[PDB]
DNA sequence: AAGTACTTGAGCTT
DNA sequence: AAGCTCAAGTACTTAAGCCTGGTCA
RNA sequence: GACCAGG
């Protein structure tokens, strides 16, 4: 679901760490290499900001409690 | 009495026991129970 | 390629409302869904039931001695058509609008899906007024999606604002809630005269020979049947036909004869016209015609009514219309169905005689019919289709034996005109088939007077197990070949033999028992289920110089060619071969002149036609042009290579035509066929599969078999599905290495594992014997964190007995109520609080009988801590009823535990053995812990090399971030793949090879070699704790024998024996095997009479006197009476009264139940054993 | 299917 | 005549362990 | 107890 915070071989906090990815490759015009620019150097801190599936907003328009 | 969800419609129903279940305005037929306040405690484990 | 993010969020954060984004997923459901289409349209239904014909009643006279028996009032009723409505609710209307039910609905209520099904009932009153009427019959399910749900065309907006997943692909019938599926089965082809031989055939009619001919023709509704050439040692041949599970048997020159008015000259010269006189041939005929000139008759009319005599008391026909056309009936119904015209079958039958005398004349080789090449594929909406004829028949024949009895009564109401009549005789009989249907789809039991050519009646329908996406497609695509082969021990049709180039999947079939059986579809072989119009086929056919023989004429060279069924003409064989080619030149340039611009007139040649051009060869198969149109076959699509335009091509022209598979492999002058790319060839969870084309075959095979069963994300729509046990990986993300076919497919949705950096190296010690590491650091951090949802329901309409009224109801009845475990869980309403924590000793729902009117308990029999996501009231139906059905949804939390199965993608399935501490693991020089370790000595003997690439390329994914193509076939001999990826790692700045400097943990000095760290996905799987462990100190036993029972429900026990056995008696552990097998599971001290030597002899004392002293036992069998006087000693009383003398020799042995069990029974068997005791 | 031992009838010799 | 070994032919039980799930009438 | 699953 929601991205995995303090990724999981290193301790490096990604938690805000996407919100501000996914606004990069949305209007940067930037590769891959975007992330770059948050300050991970790493690989393991990395491919998890990169290959994270956001699997939770395609979940939120469930609520039973839709009033519709 | 309780207080249930429509499941289609999403309608408060406060229905009391022994009675005919269904939703008050959608004539759907399942009702969910909703969570109230409750205090529960979970280790950060 | 690059991962696709920025569209993956924008579909995710507002649906597509214009078109389901993925449409492969939907070509890929395609078959079933489209099975059912064309039954509601294209006009199936419809065909069977007016092929079933009309159904006759009437009053019997009694020929009595005129043989005509005269009979007034005779209705043959006929069925118009059949409707299926679109489900609406609850049958009748209930102070409502009639709304429609959708499948979300149908899975929460746990209930079927099902819709009114009408059938158009017709009169006959021995007369033309023919008036109709609508009859209700029951209530039919209704595949999700399909032309007669109400979500077909809806787009994925319409769908998420319902209860439904976005991309839903449908193709599953509901019932109860538990989505079953119609398995597709494998047949013989149709219409196609095969040859065999099996020795069964010979020694069943010991004038018998194992020759024989088969086919299996199908009339336009799909309702085929089987008749067989049985050939004889003398040298006629019987015409196996089978009717109502009963054989037949009838010899072929009679039917021959039967069939036209014919002269027997046009019989030979129809078998053996060739080469006038060639010995093998024209001396069997001769003996065929001379062994039916004995005993049989001559004309039409005489052999028919011969025939019809025979056959009449079998036959479900009218009792009395007619015998000349029962005899043109029975060659209307039963010899050959596809052929509609008399004297074609006349044509098609010499033709397969023909073939069979030339099968015993050796020039023709024994067709194998357990291949590809001569195998079809039965879809699930034809057999419903078929399912459903036959229980329309049985319900047309049975309204029938019931006016039959109100005829038979004596006249009770007699009167075939009045309406009243038939209300009353559908009043009396069962009147609803679609319970006979849904009964099918729960069980699958095919429960019909006649098999309809399916030789297993069971197993038609499997569960359909969302437990993970993988399984879900591999449960839409794959087929299964039969139970009556799977019982047959033998390295047959289990081989994958290849005439299956891109139809069935080579690697991908699971292991186990089943292994080899059920082949997965290829990841494009279709199944073409919309037929076609061919008359074209014939006009264009005798336009291109082949003409039928009006006059009785046929030569050596000509060989014949056939329209799936029919005899069009004849031809010299390279006439055939340029046939073939212009006619399929002609498809592909309509075909690819139908897309673009051109408009459509009614197509020539469908696409979907494969023109089955068979070569003449010594000892070789039949040539006859073959030339197919029907659909339930297999279909693939190729490039056509002196064109440059699509062309597809079914499961005949594979092995006559040479398919180059590399655009640089072809060779000219031969090769007439391009494949688009051998990707192509493999099924869809095989493809993704990474460098698939590294691996050694059986480790490809362990990992797509355990694929499906990855603990992953079974969807999105969570909240609305009542399975029973579903399984959601709370952190799964996209593989770094990713066959860019995971993306076209759309998998991103539906993630199943992680990423974990994982070093090669055996350095803990722990993770030799195929097992492995977790760095435990990551296993709290968030690892692979499984959620198990179990969706138990509670249901007080069973438990009520009989009789009284609706009784028990949820909630605390007006009383008291305990406070002590019951009040903390259950809110007020006998439905448990919302999310709290639950302990197996405890109340998840209160109800109450009315009578007794204290509150009943039922408590979480699980043993593991769960938890309460959602409570859902069922309401019982259309409305007006009581909450009569609970269902509580438990979230159970199952984060690595030491034991649970992880996986990568290439078979190195393994355990998390010790979770060993984050500061007490390797690191490199950069800082990056590997989080788990995987074993080396585990790559040989496992030919896992593929899985090292992997490793390079992941390491050089996430460094770059780049996603990695990994499709296999690829990476060719020239430069390898690990070159590719090694100039991508030496450009990120680690080492070419892979390697990387790491120092230990534990002593702080570098490892003096280097070590190797890869970036690999790891599908966790799902094994750990339920299957796990089950203890059992003392517990629940054995009604008959007091041995533990076989439970891990019941705290069953562990079977101990039969090979326990000889393992301790050769340990020479007596004492062992005596304390096992006998102390511990059952126990006891029994009384035997010495005297007698019989252990059922035995009667405790009662009254003796009074408290005194104990029961002392005695025998019945060895005392006698109390007749006389004797002292008061060895006297002793019965139950019932009476007194006995004797039977004192009663010592206490030890001795196992079981064998008291066996003494019950032994001598219920009037056989007792009389046991000595010294 | 595999294969076992079982049992009955038809042909040859005193 | 009929005694008596010879022949195919008719009845007829087994096909590894476990373990765990599920659905079913 | 029977049919599909699974190690
Ligand atoms: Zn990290
Ligand atoms: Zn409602
Ligand atoms: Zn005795």
């Amino acid at each position: 679901m929601i991205i995995p915070i303090r990724c999981f071989s290193c301790g490096k906090v990604i938690g805000d760490k996407w919100d501000t990815y996914l606004t990069l490759l949305q209007e940067d015009n930037t590769e891959g290499e975007a992330l770059d620019k948050l300050g991970l150097q790493r690989y393991c801190c990395r491919r998890m900001i990169l290959t994270h599936v956001d699997l939770i907003e395609k979940l939120l328009c469930y609520n039973p409690l839709s009033k519709q | 009495t309780m207080i249930y969800l429509c499941a289609d419609c999403g309608a408060r129903n406060t229905i009391q026991a022994k009675e005919v279940i269904r939703c008050r305005e959608c004539g759907h037929r399942v009702m969910y129970k909703m969570r109230t306040k409750r205090m529960v405690q979970f280790e950060a484990r | 390629m690059s991962f696709q993010t920025l569209e993956r969020e924008r579909t995710f954060k507002n649906p597509p409302k214009d078109g389901t984004s993925f449409p492969d997923l939907q070509k890929a459901v395609k078959p079933h869904v489209d099975s059912f289409n064309a039954l509601t349209n294209a006009g199936l239904l419809n065909y069977a039931v007016k092929e079933i014909g009309e159904k006759c009643a009437f009053d019997s006279i009694t020929q009595e001695e005129g043989g005509a028996l005269k009979f007034g009032n005779k209705i043959s009723f006929r069925v118009d058509e059949v409707q299926i409505a679109k489900p609406m609710l609850s049958s009748r209307e209930r102070s409502s609008i009639n709304r429609k039910v959708y499948p979300a609905e149908a899975r929460e209520r746990l209930t079927t899906y099902k819709s009114r099904l009408v059938l158009k009932f017709s009169w006959s009153v021995n007369g033309g007024p023919r008036q109709s009427e609508m009859r209700e019959v029951g209530m039919i399910p209704i595949m999700v999606r399909s032309n007669r749900c109400h979500l077909e065309g809806l787009s994925p907006a319409e769908l998420i604002a319902h209860k439904e997943e976005s991309e839903e692909m449908g193709g599953y019938f509901i019932v109860n809630g538990i989505e079953k599926l119609i398995r597709m089965l494998i047949l013989p082809k149709r219409n196609h005269p095969t040859a065999i031989i099996r020795p069964s055939f010979a020694n069943r009619g010991t004038s018998y020979s194992q020759y024989g001919l088969s086919i299996r023709c199908v009339r336009p509704d799909q309702s085929s049947l089987t008749n067989t050439l049985h050939y004889l040692n003398n040298g006629v041949t019987m015409f196996r036909f089978h009717w109502r599970k009963n054989e037949y048997l009838i010899p072929s020159m009679m039917i021959l004869k039967a069939l036209l008015e014919t002269s027997d000259k046009e019989i030979f010269e129809g078998i053996v016209g060739k080469d006038l006189g060639n010995t093998f041939l024209t001396d069997r005929v001769e003996l065929m015609l001379r062994a039916y000139k004995s005993y049989g008759l001559y004309s039409q009319t005489e052999t028919l009514q011969y025939l019809g005599s025979k056959f009449r008391v079998v036959l479900g026909v009218a009792e009395d219309l007619t015998d000349v056309e029962v005899g043109r009936f029975l060659l209307q119904k039963v010899v050959l169905v596809h052929l509609r015209e008399a004297k074609d079958k006349f044509r098609l039958l010499l033709f397969m005689i023909r073939k069979l005398y030339a099968l015993v004349a050796g020039e023709c080789c024994a067709d194998n019919p357990d291949s590809p090449q001569h195998q079809e594929i039965l879809l699930g909406g034809f057999l419903y289709g078929q399912i459903l004829k036959e229980k329309i028949e049985d319900w047309l024949n049975s309204i029938r034996a019931q006016i039959n009895l109100d005829v038979r009564r004596s006249a009770p109401g007699v009167d075939f005109s009045d309406r009243k009549y038939l209300t009353r005789v559908f009043s009396k009989i069962n009147n609803d088939i679609g319970t006979k249907l849904q009964y099918f789809l729960s069980t699958g039991n095919l429960v019909s007077n006649t098999g309809l050519d399916l030789q297993q009646a069971t197993g038609y329908t499997v569960v359909a197990e969302k437990l993970n996406f993988y399984r879900f497609l591999s449960h839409f695509r794959m087929v299964h070949r039969g139970a009556f082969f799977a019982e047959l021990k033998t390295t047959t049709v289990r081989k994958l033999l290849p005439e299956a180039w891109g139809f069935m999947c080579p690697v991908h079939t699971p292991d186990g028992s089943p292994c080899g059986l059920l082949n997965h579809l290829a990841r494009k072989c279709e199944i073409v289920t919309h037929p076609s119009d061919v008359s074209q086929i014939p006009s264009l056919l005798l336009s291109l110089g082949v003409d039928p023989p009006s006059v009785v004429g046929h030569e050596s060279g000509w060989g014949c060619v056939q329209l799936d069924g029919k005899i069009v003409g004849w031809c010299t064989y390279k006439l055939a071969k340029h046939v073939a080619d212009v006619l399929r030149l002609m498809k592909i340039e309509y075909a690819v002149k139908l897309r673009n611009g051109t408009a459509t007139e009614p197509a020539k040649v469908p696409l979907d036609l494969e023109i089955g051009y068979v070569p003449p060869s010594h000892n070789g198969q039949y040539p006859g042009l073959y030339l197919f149109s029907n659909p339930a076959r297999m279909v693939r699509p190729v490039k056509h290579i002196s064109t440059g335009e699509l062309d597809m091509l079914g499961p005949f022209e594979q092995v006559y035509m040479d398919i180059a598979c590399f655009p640089k492999e072809i060779v000219p002058k031969v090769s007439t066929h391009v494949e688009y790319s051998p990707t192509n060839v493999l099924s869809i969870v095989a493809n993704m599969t990474p460098f698939s084309d590294f691996n050694q075959s059986p480790r490809n095979m362990y990992q797509c078999q355990m694929g499906k069963q990855t603990m992953g994300t079974p969807g999105t729509a969570l909240r609305y599905r009542t399975d029973n046990k579903l399984y959601r990986l709370q952190t799964g993300q996209t593989p770094v290495v990713r066959p860019k076919l995971h993306n076209t497919y759309g998998l991103d949705h539906y993630p199943n594992g992680t990423n974990a950096v994982v070093a090669v190296i055996s350095y803990t010690g722990y993770d030799m014997e195929d097992a492995m590491i977790l760095n435990k650091s990551a296993h709290e951090r968030g690892f692979g964190y499984g959620t198990v949802y179990k969706g138990e329901s509670f249901d007080l309409s069973q438990k009520r007995r009989r009789g009284e009224p609706v009784v028990h109801h949820f909630g605390f009845a007006p009383g008291s109520t305990p406070r002590r475990e019951w009040l903390q869980k259950l809110d007020a309403d006998g439905l448990p609080f919302i999310g709290i924590k639950l302990e197996d000793g405890d109340p998840i729902v209160a109800y109450y009988d009315e009578s007794t009117g204290q509150n009943f308990i039922e408590t979480y029999h699980g043993t593991e801590p769960g938890f309460v996501d959602e409570v859902r009231l069922l309401g019982n139906d259309v409305g007006d009823s009581e909450c009569q059905q609970i269902h509580v949804k438990l979230r159970i939390t199952r984060s690595p535990i030491i034991g649970d199965k992880f996986s990568s993608r290439h078979g190195q399935k393994g355990i998390c053995s010790q979770k060993w501490p984050t500061v007490d693991m390797p690191f490199t020089e950069s800082g990056m812990q590997p989080d788990i370790i995987i074993n080396p000595h585990a790559f040989p003997s496992r030919m896992t090399i593929g899985m090292f690439i992997e490793s390079l390329a992941g390491k050089a994914g996430a460094c770059h971030g780049l996603a990695q193509d990994s499709t296999p076939f690829i990476y060719s001999e020239q430069q390898t793949a690990a070159d590719y990826f090694g100039e991508q790692l030496v450009k990120a700045g680690y080492n070419y090879h892979g390697n990387e400097p790491m120092y230990s943990g534990i002593t702080g000095q570098e490892m003096k070699a280097d070590i190797y760290i890869g970036v690999v996905y790891y599908q966790r799987l799902r094994h750990m704790v339920s299957d796990k462990f089950q203890v059992r100190t003392t517990g629940p036993i054995h009604n008959l024998t007091r041995q533990p029972v076989k439970g891990r429900k019941r705290a069953g026990g562990i079977r101990f024996g039969e090979m326990e056995r000889d393992a301790v008696i050769g340990h020479g552990t007596s004492f062992l095997m005596q304390d096992r097998l006998m102390n511990c599971s059952d126990y006891a001290q029994s009384w035997v009479c010495r005297d007698c030597g019989s252990i059922i002899s035995i009667m405790s004392t009662i009254s003796m006197n009074g408290v005194g002293s104990a029961s002392e036992v005695r025998c019945r069998s060895c005392a006698k009476p109390a007749l006389g006087l004797e002292d008061t000693s060895d006297i002793w009383q019965d139950g019932s009264g009476k007194k006995f003398v004797g039977g004192t020799n009663t010592t206490l042995i030890a001795l196992p139940s079981v064998f008291n069990y066996l003494t019950a029974e032994l001598t219920a068997m009037n056989i007792k054993m009389m046991l000595e005791v010294k």
